[PDB]
């Protein structure tokens, strides 16, 4: 019922502006404050400000005053937040909310980068030749230098799914890098094939890297 | 602005345990203290407002208390769906402010990391770089240190770490640590080692290889 | 009962 609909994500370039939308449904937002909050992984949560749709009254966090401009559209029951002069400092998840009897949107992940669509390089991860001993063995794929997210990584076309660890992508430079591990029984590999399937939609790339033993 | 001090930042508990999270404000906030819960998919819900009022649909195991500057959220008997990130917000004065959060996780018994080190591929070497990676898998607790050594000397630049969230099945944590060098730098040295330092052992778990074996 | 003083 009470819902606040926000777009999932947007990629914008530094210096541009962005107008984030927050469409309310299940209630008429006239007499509710519509708040905006910024969430970026290191830093905590920061309240940007709120607007009251009925008379447009606003209360801002001084820190965000010409970064953020809040408006409303009464006919569409929609709240907006424009972010201008976007910098890397502005990449984050932006939520909208109502108050009192608060409900929050799902949040819009905004990325501000001037990086260009780069396909990943997929490297095999296998123990130095043989296998550092044991009952089981761990393999892997290192997916480096792509943009933008995401990359879809599977093992043996989804047939190999348990025993896998696929780490969150990390931003090194302006590009992304991710890694994934699979642990199998030692007797199974090499004997049974193990290939990592990498797909990078943005660059419309699909790569299959079979993991086999080699030396250095 | 009113600063909110939330503690603890992290807490592990077992299903059925009582859990208490606290927020302290630097000024009186007149009972306007709200507790939010956030799930990994980024969903956020307001659980409790005005210190102790449960929002619509919140289960009766939740409750809040406090006044003045000192507030608390309690879960009498933890359930799995409560494993989440919690944060308070004072609503007693503008601009509104948030506490720093409490990551509530599942307690399990310590488990040493399974450590694996991997040499650079010829694919990467042909392009001018050399990445050495080490997986520090399925360990508990969450604090863990990885140390990279080249030729026995410590190496800090060029390391890129990533951590999984707590596993839904074994409650363990995993981490990826990648040391990236240029190919010519990688060719100037011989031994490459990762040392995993975790509370499950007094001595680090060390994995290494020499531009050379097998 | 509300979540913020100005609600």
């Amino acid at each position: 019922q009470v819902q606040l609909q926000q777009p999932g994500a947007e990629l914008v370039k530094p210096g541009a502006s962005v107008k984030l939308s927050c469409k309310a449904s299940g209630f008429t937002f006239t007499n509710y404050w519509m708040h905006w909050v910024k969430q970026r992984p290191g830093q905590g949560l920061e309240w940007i400000g709120e607007i009251l749709p009925s008379n447009g009254r606003t209360n801002y966090n001084e820190k965000f005053k010409t970064k953020a401009t809040l408006t409303v559209d009464k006919s569409s029951n929609t709240a907006y937040m424009q972010l201008s002069s976007l910098t890397s400092e502005d990449s984050a998840v932006y939520y909208c909310a109502r108050s009192p009897s608060d409900y929050w949107g799902q949040g819009t992940t905004l990325t501000v980068s001037s990086a260009k669509t780069t396909a990943p390089s997929v490297y095999p991860l296998a123990p130095v030749c043989g296998d550092t001993t044991g009952s089981s063995v761990t393999l892997g794929c290192l997916v480096k230098g792509y943009f933008p997210e995401p990359v879809t990584l599977t093992w043996n076309s989804g047939s190999l799914s348990s025993g896998v660890h696929t780490f969150p992508a990390v931003l090194q430079s302006d590009l992304y890098t991710l890694s994934s591990s699979v642990t199998v029984t030692s007797s199974t590999w090499p004997s049974q094939s193990i290939t990592c399937n990498v797909a990078h939609p943005a660059s419309s790339t699909k790569v299959d890297k079979k993991i086999e033993p080699r030396v250095p | 602005d009113i600063q909110m001090t939330q503690t603890p930042s992290s807490l592990s508990a077992s299903l059925g345990d009582r859990v208490t999270i606290s927020c302290r404000a630097s000024q009186d906030i007149s009972h306007y203290l709200n507790w939010f819960q956030q799930k990994p998919d980024g969903t956020v819900k307001l659980l409790i407002y005005y210190t102790s009022t449960l929002h619509s649909g919140v289960p009766s195991r939740f409750s809040g208390s406090g006044s003045g500057t000192d507030y608390s959220l309690t879960i009498s008997n933890l359930e799995e769906e409560d494993i989440a990130f919690y944060f308070c917000q004072q609503g007693g004065a503008l601009p509104f402010t948030f506490g720093s959060g409490t990551k509530l996780a599942i307690k399990r018994a310590d488990a040493a990391p399974t450590v694996s080190i991997f040499p650079p591929s010829s694919e990467q070497l042909t392009s001018g770089g050399a990445s050495v990676v080490c997986f520090l898998n399925n360990f508990y607790p969450k604090d863990i240190n990885v140390k990279w050594k080249i030729d026995g000397s410590e190496r800090q630049n060029g390391v890129l770490d990533s951590w999984t969230d707590q596993d839904s099945k074994d409650s363990t944590y995993s981490m990826s640590s990648t040391l990236t060098l240029t190919k010519d730098e990688y060719e100037r040295h011989n031994s490459y080692t990762c040392e995993a330092t975790h509370k499950t052992s007094t001595s680090p778990i060390v994995k290494s290889f020499n531009r050379n074996e097998c | 009962v509300v979540s913020h003083f100005n609600d």
